[PDB]
């Protein structure tokens, strides 16, 4: 139920060093050697909480860009703001 | 369906009135009469309305009378918003209120039931103890720190339940907040409380009390020592000291075979008998 | 008086530039070639100047040439912002950096003192153990979960201190927040650490080390292995390391004999010598 997609020639390639503050938040075409690399961590993708105080769980949400989600207070009467990810349920993403 | 016949409801009723008025002819009035009844109001812009229930009962033959006066809870926005219509047609801030007239049959305290509810029904009395004028908001602008602190929005209805849960500001449904004092639009009211005739008492018992709320235009009408009749519409206030009545309560705990898990705000109700109205006349 | 002498050597320096530029005949260049400069930059926009110091000692008889080659750190705004409105006058997103060459008088490492701070000299040795490229904020916008969230604003200068005490939001100053990562303009650097020359060094001494950074547009000019000539001016930045050094250490233990009573947040000081450049050229 999601596809992310590929793009194949975007015709100026920079190969290093030119990077400059015009360069953030765009799409460059590099070029380079494979250094060394690590290995293939698990990374969230849907995230559902537990509420301690309330019983059953949160519920899921989205996998945002370099940021935790950290839901404060809900399905508690909005109140009792201690929360914790649980282990089940959360379906992940191959990161490296 | 009922969004359907309830603006059934609202389209022949729009129908009516923008019809003929009165079969009369030049000895008399001719035509037009609830359209000389705004207009007349365009004079003097008092932004409410006499209307007649004898002349409904007139073209339907009584089925639309017989759709209205059983329940009027369920049709209170759809003979508003209709009339509204009406007016923005004939006329150009505009708050309304409908009042009835010429009920055929008058009943007593006695003669009111808990199936009598949302119907109309006509009682007179004897008025005593007057309070004075406080206002009523019906238009809550309450909404948390987060930025649209702007929701003009619901507790119209008789509950203290300022805050919608899906707004699209940063707030939550949680998030609620008081509301603001400044921009809404008000009414005022007394609270009368009416005694039972002394012409209709039975044997061994007392007459009877019962209290009622004039609103808006009604205010002020009333008269303690008088014989009045009243609008046929009912309503029922939630009360508190019925406790050890005896009694079966009745009780609110919610479901819990729902949402699988890994505490108890549940709540109870015990009501009264109240009664509302908008059409006093003083004839007695 | 402060204000008015730096504006004083603004007006003055903008009278300089404007005015003519080189003396020579149509045998030679004429006439406007400070004026040339911005025209023919004009034609590339790539927003800096190349002016001379040669020129500058010619006009004021070194009465300017001597106000300006003391303090430089007092002098980095008038000399900014008179040229800006240069510009506005004879061509139109703008961001100014300003070079300088031709010193006459270059000294070496162990000519530095810390009465040498603010002042001009040239630096000549041995680059070794370039960096990266890495950018520079300079622009906080950083303001609190109060509406105003929207201060571009102070850090320009070597501290990370982002909020501003006065707003008008409903923030306070002791309200502070994380600064806008998509809204500012920045500039890159790199950090070279320059050896000195071997051709000076006296006897039981070995070559001493000294850390640079080039901002802007003098960034990838640098080259390992290579004598270089530097922009005059010199900057200090605060150390950590040099404790139990020994020596009698400076604070910062603020007054208390003001605002009367009915707990120690004080902070020491221990700087080393740094330096800065912004034209480098690569003769030798």
């Amino acid at each position: 139920s999601e596809i992310h997609v590929r793009i194949s020639d975007f015709p100026t390639i920079y190969s290093l060093r030119e990077l400059r503050e015009s360069n953030l938040s765009s799409l460059v075409r590099v070029t380079g050697v494979v250094t060394r690399r690590t290995g293939v961590f698990p990374q969230l993708k849907y995230v559902k909480f537990n509420c301690l105080k309330c019983g059953s769980i949160l519920g899921p949400f989205f996998q945002d860009s370099n940021e935790e989600i950290r839901i404060s207070f809900c399905t508690n009467c909005k109140s009792k703001g201690p929360f914790r990810v649980n282990g089940e349920k959360t379906v992940y993403r191959n990161y490296q | 369906v009922d969004d359907v016949t309830g603006e059934k409801v609202r389209e022949a009723f729009e129908q009516f009135l923008e019809d003929f008025s009165v079969q009369s002819t030049d000895t008399g009035e001719v035509e037009k009469v609830y359209r000389a009844q705004i207009e007349f109001m365009k004079i003097y812009d008092l932004n409410t309305i006499y209307i007649d229930y004898q002349h409904l009962s007139m073209r339907e033959n009584g089925a639309l009378a017989m759709a209205i006066s059983e329940q009027y809870y369920r049709f209170l926005p759809f003979l508003q918003k209709g009339l509204r219509r009406v007016v923005r047609k004939y006329a150009p801030e505009r708050v309304f209120q409908i009042s009835f007239f010429n009920l055929p049959t008058v009943h007593r305290i006695r003669d009111i039931r808990s199936e009598k509810i949302g119907s109309l029904l006509s009682i007179s009395g004897t008025v005593t103890r007057t309070s004075e004028v406080r206002p009523e908001l019906y238009k809550a602008s309450f909404t948390c720190d987060m930025c649209r602190a702007i929701v003009d929005n619901v507790e119209q209805s008789f509950k203290y339940t300022e805050p919608t849960f899906c707004p699209n500001p940063s707030c939550e449904n949680r998030a609620f907040w008081t509301l603001n004092v400044t921009r809404s639009r008000f009414l005022d009211w007394q609270k009368v409380r009416i005694q039972e005739n002394a012409n209709e008492i039975p044997t061994g018992s007392m007459p009877r009390t019962l209290d009622v709320i004039l609103r808006g235009d009604s205010v002020e009408r009333a008269k303690p020592g008088d014989r009045c009749k009243f609008t046929g519409v009912e309503i029922v206030v939630p009360d508190v000291t019925q406790l050890g009545l005896p009694g079966v309560k009745p009780s609110s705990t919610l479901d819990t075979r729902g949402i699988s898990k890994t505490s108890l705000g549940v709540r109870d109700l015990t009501y009264k008998i109240s009664f509302l109205a908008c059409h006093v006349i003083s004839i007695g």
